[PDB]
């Protein structure tokens, strides 16, 4: 859908480190529900030999069944589907600001004119200073832009719904530092159990352990070392975007480094989009800036004339 | 696909060998999740007839879980994971310069710009006319000339190439440092010690790992492949330090060709003219039209002609 | 197809919902087949040691099969099949107001001259208020916008078909609700059973528990939460269908924004997809309103005569 | 591709039906070489024809192999086929369905004729002047003329031939007659699938007990898949027999073109037979306008009124 | 995609049985490599080779859970039928063969040019125009038509000397049917073997302790069931290229007439081909005769007369 | 795609033949993971070094499960060979290494620049309509077929010159040959050792209480199968190789002559080639020789001079 141009490289990043956290959450998954187990043996009373603790194989797999479902807490045995649920839930915020339909629809024409103006030859003849075809299309492309800017920069709907999105993220991964590291050193690989079921077995205290606690635990390790860049990357989008006022964009400079001074002040969510643009590539914003300044407009006007007479 | 021009001899050799990792660190982990256990016996005293131990058959996986979790080594549990994370980072540090949007667009603009100048007859007929194609040949010479003059002022490329030469060359480092000093650790027969007396009655237990062999002929053949990626980072570090890659010489091409006042370009057009040269030089030859001004004379002569 | 445009956001937001919901319940299907094995224990009658039950492996397996037959209710069985029964019905009935094949074609013809409408240079000079074939495809649109009028303003099916679809979707989560909430707290991790197998294994009365029942109770918990989420959509729907009567729209702020005053009253379905669009946007409202205007008519049949004449 | 003008409403229903039954044998195939075993424990009092009804547990001094081999006999034997072999059947029939169902799609000369009416269709539906009789350049002019020799060619080729129609007919025979000899077998097989059986295999020499008591644990989710899978065929049959009913209905080796022709302006067009008759009522089946919009080119009237404009535009 | 025209009914038919019977060896390898065990029980009364056949109590054998393993496995090894447990490789490598001889003229190089030349020709003289004009123009359109019948015309010249693809296909056509012979009879002989209970005398009394054991294979009766089914698949397979033969024997594949379509068209001097072209425009012929028809106007002289008229007319 | 005109038949063959040792390689690699066990009983009566053999009723060896699951880890490690149980590995290993022979000449960036140039412009003579009128005129295609001849003089000049494509697949043929035979030493040497029945006395009697234990390897005689018919593949690919290295060695591939085509057609100006040129040209030769004769007018001054004046004609 050419959409990597409205991606800045810290939304590069915030997707493909989300893409790495559902891997580790798909991956996590996939033993919870192949090897998770845990093993308990009874706390018997006091040339070695072994002790006969006179119980069934089938009274072990009640023990351990009952001690996994009571001894064994929430976030040694639901961490993996928890983290199934955060990267659902990033990945959504990542692609919502442009699956949304008014802001789908308004960034799908502003890449697609983009591509336009890149594509034209007219940008390239403004910008070092032809045919009646050339000239239509231009024309054509021009009004195109002047009827795109009345129909975005009235609004503001694409920047409050990126404003929105990061701060889900932010929140998001606040709240899963908060509650995720709490509970890191509290998974432990034994675990005593004292399910109460002496009268189907016949032993009070049952000393288990976790199979699936060492490598869970370096699991938890990695996603908590990821969703901390994580939320380095996404504070960091914060700090940029509360540094630059998005609400406008001076073509100061733009009209500066061009031939050409009468290049109105984008505003709103027209100028979202060029900043998003620019820190992808200042190239299309010169394109922009060329498309949008009335001098230009005279030049083409001036050289069709001259071309019907 | 359209990028591979600028993947040489050493960049697809270790894609492939990091493809070949790949599959090997797969095959490791599906090993080390399903099948990898540890079957223990205890130590009694630390016709024939069998010894009889007295253990039931969930003591017997009892022990051997905690025997598996305590006195195993920890690069005999965790090592294809290593080698996945090893793997990942790899093929991210390879591929990380066509991910940064700052060094993608200007390396999509050169694709695009070199592949419209070598399907341009224009550079056949010069190192031997339609409006159409005058026009074009017009229009790609000014944006020739707009990619230069927008390309050569920074050296982003290069310095990017270089930061992922020298990590991927510092992870193969501390990959057949460590590796190599935890290698000898997987072996098939490991004596355990857990004090778990108070619950199945023995203090030792003398286990076996099933996977021990299988475990240590992939780590050798991954130590092999680590060797072979490091001798291959090796020569592309020796490739960008024997050149200064920032500068780039047109006097083999200007010499070849009729055209002898072709500049020289700087930065990162140097270095993706390297990189072309090293893939194939006729692409760089056929590009090298559009850069002396006397072809660019001799086009505009030809569009007046044909004017008149 | 370019539905959106006709589609609002709580459409897209239900059509999530249905999906989620879809890999929730496969989710829950694929672990019914993993984790559902119900490990059962007899009721024996009253140094510690072991219970010795006197049973074999295979009589313990045979009371597992008949006490997860027998003792484990159908809510605590099929659970998931119902809940993918109900993910299909609610996909299947998502786009049901244009799923009906003469909806369908009028909303594909209703899009196409809206894209036509946006396309078309003359209502770009309306709004700011040129060629002999864009006026004669003026005046052809024109004509196709006056035909769609006369054909569909008479009628009220599309708008009585939404009506219906969601009147469907909101009877469809309260029986779910009031269905599915009532086996809430009805599974539970433990079951007594009394299978009648004394003859085969001497024991009576047998104590189970199920393997899949906590995380079965967290999954229908999830399940039920996202169709209260879905309810609550429906029920702001109904809402705004109730609030503001869609048999009728008025252009009254339209007419006042534009020099032309002439617009009718647009009524009955007519009526509806034009509120639907200006939910979505509109800007594509009032350049459509713009058409409907007398005077827009009227300026083009004098720009028709000065090109004649 | 383009093949999806040719299959009606029944066609699509039935292929959705055919994808769900395709889902449920695979689900049931699944389920079979996966999760399918029997537990039978033997009954020590045998005074009557069963196992017979009659604290402690019970030892039966079995070894696991013996269960195990009880468990093995005892499916094998005394166990209905119905029950071990319900998903492969459902497989079965679904291939036997999806073959008929696409069997002309694959022939040669049917695929063939399709697949020259399809193209003539879509260069038809196309053609600008098709709008303009609805309602110009001699290069246009030109293309209709071949697209109406085209035409031609093509009623002279297929409307002798009947073999579309005849297979369609045979396909929807077989379909129907399937659909009857499942919904038999099926539901009188139905009643097998029981989750206690008892089986008498005489393994006296090898494991000392006569009757045995079994568990299967899937025959209630075999039985309630067994329940949608005729559920389905029911629906499918409707389906089916609405197909021949709407090819027995009438005659479908004749088209009428007295509907199009008043509505159109061009009265001459004559009707068609055959394979040809057979494809129009498919597409009006599909959608009527792709038959309007080809009738243009059945009418001399059109070709004469074409010609005077190519001569008018010429000079 | 563009080689559909060669192939007939009785290919297509050929190909959808090869693919239903490797789904078939699909399936019963995966059920062999995880499902396919063998529960042995001893017999302690033993009055011949056999197994002897003889309240209630269980018998004991007083067996180890590896003792009975073993039994199953020395049982499994020695005294099961090589057929039932090789039975779904054996069907995998039939298919593999059989699609081999299907594919094999169109991965062979030397008739794999010749067949896509082929194609490529008969799709371009297809969808001309003037072959339409003919059955019942833009100088650009006449030479194309005059490029084309000189293409084909040097087309005819290469291929019609030689009948490499005749003979490769009648080659594939004799190996699938002694294939076939070969499947129908050593499967259908050895289908027999495939019983529930096997009884085994493999030695190994002094490790168990029994001399004689009686066996149940549990997939005994469904790799029964899939190879009767592979039986009538292959019966089915057989009947289609019995037929393909005795079409290609009956007449002559290696010579091409146009009598009916020059008597139908107004051209009577369509030259004969033969070998390769003929067997292709046979294949053609029994896919579909409106391409031969349509390819017929390209051998005819007096087309190539017309066209020089009319390319004279339009050059001036 | 378009490089199947530089893969003649043994190219192609080889190419399948990989594969199906790569599908054997998979399936011995998953029945390995699998199922790949032994079943391991002590022998009480020991009389000679090895395991001696010695109503009835079964031996009782006093064992836990888990003290068999111990012996059978440890003999399974120990005393069974290595090629039983690393079998699928070096298929595996040997198929890699095939594959990559054969592709290398297609990944190295040299050579693949040199391959897709004469694959592009083969191509674009083949369909030149030029090709027709000189075997046997429009501006635009006397302007393309101008710019094709000078493309084609480029190419000879450059290509010609260099040697590296002929050096390259020498290598690869001599690579798998070597590979071909050490295989079919160090397998048909190791063959022998993929027996059912191991005995092993691997000293664990501090832990059991037996020495000598003997066991049993279920894919024993499965694993012996695939060796057999990887053997039989291994052969034919030998086979296979050493035709093409004796093709390569019969004559030399780096000098091409157009003996044939100057003593057929018209234009007999045409000089031959040498170097990768040359062993391209036989290789498109071995693959149709059509597209050889169709190329080689545009090495011709002839033909050239021919179109330069049709260019002069039709230009004034
Ligand atoms: C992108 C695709 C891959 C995504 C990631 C997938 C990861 C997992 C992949 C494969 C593992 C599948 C098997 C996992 C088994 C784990 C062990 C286990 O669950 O053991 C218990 C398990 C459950 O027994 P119950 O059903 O409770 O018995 C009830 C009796 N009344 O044991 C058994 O059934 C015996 C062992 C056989 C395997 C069990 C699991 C079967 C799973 C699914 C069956 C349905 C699959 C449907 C789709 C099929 C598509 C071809
Ligand atoms: C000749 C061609 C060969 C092709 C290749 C065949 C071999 C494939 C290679 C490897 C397969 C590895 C599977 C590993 C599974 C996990 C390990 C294991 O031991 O699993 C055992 C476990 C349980 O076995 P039992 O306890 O014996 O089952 C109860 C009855 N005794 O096995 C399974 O669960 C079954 C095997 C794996 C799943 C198979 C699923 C098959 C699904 C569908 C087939 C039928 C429908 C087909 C529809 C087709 C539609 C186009
Ligand atoms: C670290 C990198 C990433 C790792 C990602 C791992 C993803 C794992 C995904 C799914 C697996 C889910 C569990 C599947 C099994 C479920 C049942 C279970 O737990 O165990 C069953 C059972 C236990 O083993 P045993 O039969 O006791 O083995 C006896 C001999 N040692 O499992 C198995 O047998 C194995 C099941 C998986 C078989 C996989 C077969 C294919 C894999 C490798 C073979 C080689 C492939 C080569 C490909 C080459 C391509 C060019």
């Amino acid at each position: 859908p050419t959409y990597r141009i409205l991606k800045p490289w810290w939304d590069v990043f915030m997707d493909y480190l989300a893409v790495v956290m559902l891997m580790v959450a798909i991956f996590a998954g996939t033993m919870q529900l192949t090897k998770d187990q845990v093993v308990c043996l009874p706390v018997l009373p006091s040339d070695p030999t072994g002790r006969k603790t006179n119980l069934d194989f089938q009274q072990y797999v009640f023990i351990n069944q009952m001690c996994y479902h009571l001894a064994l807490p929430w976030y040694s045995k639901y961490f993996p589907y928890l983290a199934l649920i955060h990267t659902i839930i990033l990945m959504v915020s990542s692609n919502f600001w442009f699956k949304y339909p008014k802001t789908c629809s308004k960034v799908e024409h502003f890449v697609s004119i983009l591509g336009k103006c890149f594509e034209s030859p007219w940008t390239t003849k403004a910008l070092s200073e032809l045919d009646k075809k050339d000239g239509e299309q231009a024309k054509a492309l021009f009004e195109k832009v002047r009827k795109f800017r009345a129909h975005v920069e009235d609004s503001d709907l694409i920047y409050k719904l990126y404003v929105v999105q990061t701060l889900i993220k932010t929140a998001k991964f606040i709240f899963i530092l908060c509650y995720t590291a709490n509970f890191v050193n509290a998974i432990s690989f034994e675990h005593v159990c004292k399910p109460k079921v002496e009268h189907l077995t016949g032993y009070e205290v049952f000393e288990c352990t976790h199979n699936m606690a060492y490598m869970l635990k370096k699991l938890l390790i990695s996603y908590i070392s990821i969703i901390c860049v994580y939320g380095f990357i996404c504070l960091y989008t914060l700090f940029w975007l509360f540094r630059i006022p998005l609400k406008e964009y001076s073509f100061e400079k733009v009209r500066e480094e061009s031939s050409f001074s009468d290049i109105p002040d984008v505003k709103n969510d027209f100028a979202f989009l060029l900043h998003m643009v620019d820190q992808y590539d200042q190239l299309y914003s010169k394109r922009f800036g060329v498309f949008l300044s009335e001098v230009s407009e005279n030049k083409l006007r001036e050289i069709s004339l001259n071309h019907e007479w | 696909p359209a990028y591979r021009i600028l993947k040489p001899w050493w960049d697809v050799f270790t894609d492939y060998i990091s493809i070949v990792m790949l599959m090997i660190a797969v095959f490791g982990g599906t090993l080390q999740v399903t099948q990898d256990k540890m079957i223990c016996l205890p130590c009694k005293w630390v016709g024939p007839t069998g010894i009889k131990y007295d253990l039931d058959r969930h003591q017997y996986n009892y022990v051997d879980a905690v025997c598996y979790e305590n006195r195993l080594h920890w690069f005999a549990k965790y090592f294809p994971y290593l080698v996945l994370l090893h793997t990942l980072i790899f093929l991210a540090c390879s591929n990380f310069w066509f991910k940064f949007p700052r060094t993608s667009s200007k390396l999509e603009h050169f694709v695009s710009i070199l592949l419209k100048c070598f399907d341009s007859p224009w550079t056949t007929r010069a190192l031997s006319l339609d409006k159409k194609e005058g026009e074009q040949a017009k229009a790609l010479f000014e944006k020739v000339k707009k990619f230069r003059t927008h390309v050569e002022e920074g050296d982003i490329v290069y310095r990017l190439y270089m930061r992922q030469t020298i990590i991927k060359v510092i992870k193969f480092a501390l990959i057949i440092c460590y590796t190599v000093y935890y290698v000898h650790n997987i072996k098939f027969d490991v004596d355990c010690t857990v004090d778990i007396e108070s619950l199945t009655g023995y203090r030792t237990y003398r286990c076996a790992h099933p996977l021990a062999t299988l475990f240590k002929i992939l780590a050798s053949f991954y130590i092999s492949l680590v060797i072979f990626y490091g001798l291959i980072c090796m020569y592309t570090l020796w490739w960008m330090l024997r050149r200064s890659l920032k500068k780039y010489s047109f006097e083999s091409i200007r010499e070849e060709s009729s055209y002898s006042d072709i500049p020289d370009v700087k930065n990162d057009f140097a270095f993706m003219l390297h990189l072309i040269d090293q893939y194939d030089p006729l692409y760089s030859k056929r590009f090298a039209v559009f850069l002396s001004e006397v072809s660019e004379n001799k086009l505009r002569q030809l569009n007046l002609n044909n004017e008149w």
